[PDB]
DNA sequence: GCATGCTCTACTGCTTCGATATCG
DNA sequence: AAGCAGTAGAGCA
DNA sequence: TGCTCTACTGCTTCGATATCG
DNA sequence: AAGCAGTAGAGCATGC
């Protein structure tokens, strides 16, 4: 769906040990947890802010829920990521943080068992809204909560497989007892450790899938098809500044107006005209007229014959190219003939040519049809997805001009040197990971403004490079390079 | 029962959490509405007439107490799609209850932002401006500040989804109608907003046109055309242009399936008829086949709405043939044969010889 | 214009190099002025923004407190314009330094996202700088070697990383560079599989009539008896038809002060249409596709007159 | 499965109750093989078509006792998510099958059981 | 810069030739030296 | 026989939300 | 709305 | 004759705003 | 563009 948000439980064990030390001197697992909690809540309060999360502790001595069990208590309730929730949340730090968790509700209970797993599922059934995805995040240490009773086990696990019924997926991010992966445990019934990934990465990222035009291909006059013109990278800004009033904090509201012809009063758009002004003589026309006399079509692509794939030159280009699709929903039928064309098209190597005129009054612009074919593997690298890129094309007066008229050559030794530098200056490119500095030091400042944990955290700056590492990286050879042929020699 | 309900919905505010109370105060709202039309007797009605309104407790302090929240909103447009049945299950004896009906109308518009509300808002007004057309409780209510504010509502951003500006459109023509004391002035440039409107709404070869606006537009002007007129002796020339574009207006349309244009522009033609002394001469024929092609509109709004627009284009094209029928032969020979061939095509309709008859 | 800089290879690499722009979208610069009706004057209208909290009746504020605040998550939050003044972001000026390089031929051709090109290409003045980039040139031009740059245009300007192309012309000798983009501005989702579909599956002679229809409707013969192919119709000299539609309009109210607008000649689409002899080549497999290929499937002024 | 109009699918699982229960009460080893039949064609819906579901299974229920006990888990996951008469049909599903189940108070209770015993509706 | 072109325009008689069946000579050389000149001024 | 009373798809339009064009 | 080189009219050899 | 300061000024570019699907 | 709420033009049914 479009409209479908997605929600989170975390789910946290407190019941005998992970709120003591483990008899360790190094990290506690519940600071550990709450750490991972509020990083996660971070991350999605910028990232992807219209998703619904909660948190439960269970074991507690405590217990407060809807219906009353014994040691279940929650903290907050299925909503957006708030501030007022993580500065409520974050209290739970340290040891201190661990005292104030025991005066405010106690830990150390008999912890029931699946009795918590019905509790989550009254919290994801009494929501009125649209739910896509629906998994459960459990943080605890102990592989076997079943020492004294068979009954409480195969409660367990049949309640497990009762909430796997309706569609709800529990993974439990495992804990350590000496540091690393050793409890060799087997729940091979109620699941379907690494906790970097709910730590770091995700900082910046948006959620969305829209279609941004839906338009009609036509061949010759009278066999037309219809497409989805979608796009794929969009530059990414920062969001709009709201106005508000300095003393109560509230929005504004302004109004504009048009007015004062020398008699007060009030104007309207139908008292004026539009008008430009060429030396001496002004010319005077309407806002329908401004907008009239740019027409040339009705929206849509015309097809103009086929090209081959060698006289467009990569070069030319100047948008950010869409990808069209080609759906059922218009014209019953199009499939078949989007394959077909997408075949002879792939295996003769041929480009199409079009007009293209976006929206209902837009003059038109040439665009060109450049095929793409589907990758996977077993790891479903789903990097190219099928269909034909729309490559914008300039007209006359996008192509300048440049002065062009300087030629001297060079003298074939510096080649191989330079060969040698590249090559030791040699490594892939990437998949990700170049993100954007000045957006990213928005987005920590805006951060640490709603939390007041003040120091606001310089930006790294990824795009950088490392001058102190690539010169002994390359080696001694930038000097003689230099005086082979340009020396400064004063 | 009584005044519990009220009391309690001043109480379904200050507690969190305000869904489910809000959902039992709607339920307490529609119980209302459904309790005090039900009553066939006077008495107990006149008794729910000074109930419903205290001073501290009620649906009216309810609405001034409903501000500052975003769900209270499936209520409140309940209250006021109920207050235009409560100024139609009495008659006019609904009088002390009225300015504070009317001011709770304009905060209620100016303050909240959604067009499922600021509707009935307006139709509550309307028709309060409608029962009490006459000379009292009309310097009661504040006319001349509904002109500044409604007609400082269309010099700004453009945000009215249309809707709203038919009944702005409507209520600038109804204030211009009903106790015209004060704006003797400002009428002036009343028309040229509603001239200059209907010019680019209807002619203009760009962005295919916004129906209810026109209707908005025309029902002001039939509202307008009262007190302020301008017939074909003062100034024949605006209302050779508001004949044009009524005469755009009446054009046959085929394929056509909405009709309220049809049903504006005739009713606006058949009442100030008069008005056009020498535009009215020449496309009679004309005139008369769209009109007699519109009689047969198998409608319950249309017909019905169109054969006065006929039967006042004939009362008023006669005392204009009467008094120099010396050169209007070929006119009057042409009418009067029409006539005869209603008459003698056999045909079962009733009304459509009885405009024969009375021609 | 030029652009003068400095192009440097690790710590000590001071090169003086200078840069031209290239293909960007087109404007005219003059812009509609309003005026008064019956008056045909400027000083007649007066704009003006009120920044009235209304919230209830309205109580109307000066521009002396107002703030501006951003959103987060479900509340609204201070420091409008000093505070970013302080914590904005530093580029210490401008910069045209190299990251790295790519062997690899992973900088594809639907993945650019810029709005121009920059075709970097020279020095001047006892011209070592053009000798030492065009041995870089020469080379980068001998294999795919891609260049990733990091620059600046001054001190405001966002940073940008982007590719640099080499060039190999006559004249001249040029390194195009282009943006990239920063994963944020990416995004990529999930599109279904059109070729192993089993409800979907073409026919043999469909895709021969789609082959005489390519044939039939192609732009490009190898002319001139040596294999090189050379097309009719050149999209890329065509001017851009919408000023010169909006000179002609003009021209005409400026003649004639009371005439109004004519609509569009036949030359502007005899240029914006393909030639008589393709048309002609494929009316018949287009009649033969439209024959064979399965069963597929008005504004204000007309719509009372 | 064809669920566009009112007239065939309703009237589908209208019959296609009548047949269970008619092959359950005569003593065939026919009804599973059908029964499991309907089932897998139920369990289709409950995940995209939820309206079309319950309207089928209070139809089949309603001449068919024994296809709750396979389904009583997805309808009271179901309960607080409907506010017209399809709330009435949950409730006329779950009323054929209250002689058998164990726990049914604390689950009633969660559902807001004395919220919508307090309702205007008959 | 600053440009001082020169134009030089044929009205012979031949330039009076009639159409052999699609239009005139006078009537493209005017329309092109007109789409100059509109565009000179245009761009000011 | 023309006048009033239930009822079924379904056309227009309100609301949010993301991109694009324009001006300062 | 805001900074970066172009180009001449006085201030100074 | 030769050098220098500076007084704007076109040529850019973010950033605020109006429109559309 | 995606979603969703609403009302109207029409279709069957009954009456002094």
């Amino acid at each position: 769906k479009y409209s479908g948000r997605d929600s989170l439980i975390f789910l946290v064990d407190a019941s005998k040990a992970m709120f003591e030390s483990q008899s360790e001197d190094e990290l506690t697992p519940f600071d550990m947890s709450i750490q991972c909690i509020q990083s996660v809540y971070i991350s999605k309060i910028i990232s992807s802010d219209r998703d619904l999360l909660a948190v439960v502790f269970y074991g507690t001595e405590k217990d407060k829920n809807s219906v009353n069990f014994k040691n279940i208590y929650v903290l907050q309730e299925l909503d957006n990521p708030g501030a007022k929730r993580i500065l409520e949340l974050d209290q739970f730090k340290g040891q201190q943080g661990q005292k104030r968790f025991q005066d405010m509700m106690g830990h150390g209970s008999d912890y029931s068992l699946s009795e918590v797993l019905w509790v989550c599922a009254n919290l994801f059934s009494d929501v009125q809204f649209k739910m896509s995805h629906k998994r459960i995040m459990l943080f605890t240490n102990e592989d076997n909560p079943h020492g004294n009773d068979s009954a409480k086990a195969s409660r367990a696990r049949t309640k497990a497989g009762d909430l796997r019924d309706t569609g709800i997926f529990l993974d439990l991010m495992h804990l350590k007892k000496p540091g690393g992966f050793d409890i060799s445990l087997f729940y091979r019934d109620i699941i379907s450790s690494k906790l970097e990934d709910l730590l770091r990465k995700v900082r910046a990222k948006e959620t969305r899938k829209r279609a941004l035009s839906r338009l009609k291909l036509k061949l010759n006059k009278d066999i037309v098809i219809s497409v989805g013109i979608y796009n794929l990278v969009q530059k990414a800004l920062k969001p709009p500044p709201i106005k508000l009033y300095r003393e109560t904090n509230e929005p504004v509201k302004t109004k504009t107006r048009t007015f004062n012809t020398s008699t007060g009063g009030l104007l309207l758009p139908s008292d004026t005209k539009r008008s430009q002004i060429y030396g001496s003589r002004q010319i005077i026309l309407e806002k329908e007229e401004t907008e009239e006399l740019k027409r040339f079509d009705d929206p849509g692509l015309m097809l103009m014959g086929f090209k081959p794939l060698v006289l467009l030159k990569k070069h030319h280009y100047l948008r950010p190219s869409l990808f069209v699709y080609p759906e059922e929903s218009l014209v019953i039928g199009s499939s078949t003939l989007f394959s077909a064309l997408l075949i002879k098209c792939l295996e003769k190597e041929v480009a199409a040519l079009c007009r293209y005129t976006p929206r209902r009054n837009i003059p038109p612009y040439f665009v060109a049809l450049v095929p793409q074919e589907e990758e996977l593997d077993d790891q479903k690298i789903q990097v190219t997805p099928p269909g034909f890129q729309l490559v914008f094309l300039p007209f006359a007066d996008d192509k300048r001009k440049m002065p062009f008229t300087e030629k001297i050559m060079a003298t074939p030794e510096q080649v191989g040197k330079m060969k040698a530098i590249v090559e030791k200056l040699r490594f892939t490119y990437r998949s990700d990971s170049f993100e954007n500095p000045v957006l990213q030091q928005h987005f920590r400042n805006l951060e640490a403004l709603a939390l007041d944990l003040m120091e606001p955290e310089q930006a790294v700056d990824l795009t950088l490079p490392k001058v102190e590492a690539m010169n002994k990286r390359l080696g001694s050879l930038v000097d003689e390079f230099k005086e082979l042929v340009y020396p400064p020699d004063y | 029962g009584v005044r519990c309900s009220l009391l309690r919905l001043q109480e379904t505010l200050s507690a969190a959490d305000r869904c489910g109370a809000a959902l039992a105060g709607h339920q307490l709202i529609r119980g209302l509405g459904q309790e005090c039309v039900l009553s066939s007797s006077p008495a107990v009605l006149a008794l729910q007439t000074s109930l419903v309104f205290s001073r501290d407790f009620g649906l009216l302090v309810f609405v001034r107490k409903s501000l500052n929240s975003i769900e209270f909103r499936e209520c409140r447009e309940e209250i006021l799609k109920f207050l235009c049945i409560f100024l139609e299950k009495m008659g006019q004896k609904i009088a002390p209850y009225s300015v504070e009906i009317k001011n709770t109308c304009t905060s209620v518009y100016t303050k909240d932002r959604a067009a499922k509300c600021k509707i009935p808002a307006l139709d509550l007004l309307i028709k309060l401006l409608q029962t009490f057309r006459s000379s009292r409780l009309m310097d009661e209510f504040k006319i001349g500040e509904l002109f500044s504010k409604f007609y400082g509502e269309l010099a700004l951003k453009k945000k009215i989804p249309d809707t709203v500006l038919e009944k702005v459109y409507e209520l600038l023509g109804l204030l211009g109608e009903v106790h015209p004391s004060e704006m003797i002035n400002n009428a002036e440039n009343l028309f040229r907003a509603f001239l200059g409107e209907l010019k680019t709404q209807m002619t203009s070869a760009v962005r295919e046109p916004k129906l209810p606006v026109l209707a908005g537009c025309l029902k002001g002007l039939s509202s307008l055309l009262c007190n302020f007129t301008k017939s074909m002796e003062e100034d024949p020339q605006t209302s050779r242009e508001i004949f044009n574009f009524v005469l755009k207006a009446i054009r046959p349309q085929i394929d056509l399936k909405r009709y309220a244009v049809p049903s504006a522009g005739l009713r606006l033609f058949a009442l100030h008829a008069s008005q056009f002394s020498t535009c009215l001469l020449d496309n009679y024929v004309s005139l008369f086949e769209v009109l007699l092609k519109w009689c047969a509109h198998t409608n319950v709004e249309l017909k019905k709405a169109a054969l006065s627009a006929l039967e006042s284009f004939l009362k008023q094209v006669s005392n204009m043939v009467a008094k120099n029928a010396e050169m209007h032969k070929n006119k009057l020979q042409y009418f009067m044969e029409q006539f005869y061939g209603i008459i003698r095509n056999v045909d079962s309709n009733n009304k459509e010889l009885s405009i024969a008859i009375r021609g | 214009i030029h652009w003068p800089c400095r192009l440097t290879i690790g710590s000590n690499l001071s090169i003086r190099i200078a840069a031209y722009k290239s293909i960007l979208q087109e404007r005219v610069k003059k812009t509609w002025t309003v005026v008064d009706a019956k008056t045909l004057k400027k000083e007649d209208i007066q704009k003006e923004t009120v920044y009235c909290l209304n919230d209830d009746d309205e109580t109307e504020v000066l521009k002396e407190d107002i703030i501006q605040g951003f959103r987060y998550g479900s509340d609204i939050v201070p420091f409008s314009k000093v505070d970013e003044e302080q914590m904005k972001y530093k580029s210490e000026g401008k910069c045209f330094s190299v990251l790295g390089f790519c062997k690899s031929s992973q900088v594809q051709r639907r993945f650019f996202m810029g709005n121009q090109v920059l075709k970097v290409f020279a020095a001047r003045d006892d011209e070592a700088a053009a000798v030492a980039l065009s041995s870089l040139i020469h080379a980068l031009d001998d294999l795919d070697m891609v260049a990733i740059v990091r620059y600046a245009y001054d001190k405001r300007a966002n940073p940008q990383v982007g590719v640099a192309f080499p060039h190999i012309k006559h004249n001249y000798e040029c390194l195009v560079y282009v943006q990239l983009p920063f994963m944020e501005d990416l995004r990529q989702y999930m599109f279904s599989s059109l070729k192993n579909s089993k409800k979907y599956a073409p026919t043999e002679a469909q895709l021969n009539a789609v082959d005489a229809l390519i044939d039939s409707m192609s732009l490009a013969k190898k002319d001139e008896k040596t294999d090189t192919l050379e097309d009719l119709f050149p999209t890329t000299k065509i001017p851009n038809p919408r000023f010169q539609r909006l000179f002609q309009c003009l021209l005409h109210r400026a003649l004639h002060p009371r005439e109004p607008l004519p609509p569009i000649q036949q030359h502007i689409w005899n240029m914006l249409n393909p030639p008589a002899e393709v048309t002609t080549k494929s009316q018949i497999p287009l009649s033969k596709i439209k024959t064979l290929f399965p069963l597929i499937e008005v504004t204000a002024q007309e719509i009372f007159q | 499965s064809f669920v566009r109009y009112k007239e065939v699918y309703a009237a589908a699982a209208e019959v296609l109750g009548l047949i269970l229960r008619y092959v359950m009460e005569r003593k065939n080893i026919l009804e599973e093989s059908l029964c499991e039949l309907v089932a897998k064609q139920l369990k289709q819906h409950q995940n995209t078509m939820e309206d079309k579901f319950i309207v089928c299974l209070n139809k089949v229920t309603k001449s068919f006792p024994p296809l709750a006990d396979r389904f009583m888990n997805a309808v009271f996951f179901l309960l607080p998510k409907f506010h017209g008469v399809l709330k009435t049909l949950c409730l006329e599903v779950v009323l054929c099958r209250v002689e058998g189940m164990t726990e049914l108070y604390f689950q009633l209770k969660s559902k807001d059981f004395v919220q919508v015993m307090r309702h205007r509706d008959d | 810069n600053k440009a001082a072109v020169v134009l030089c325009m044929d009205v012979g008689f031949t330039m009076s030739n009639s159409i052999p069946g699609i239009e005139s000579p006078f009537e493209q050389a005017k329309k092109v030296i007109t789409m100059f000149v509109q565009r000179q001024v245009f761009a000011e």
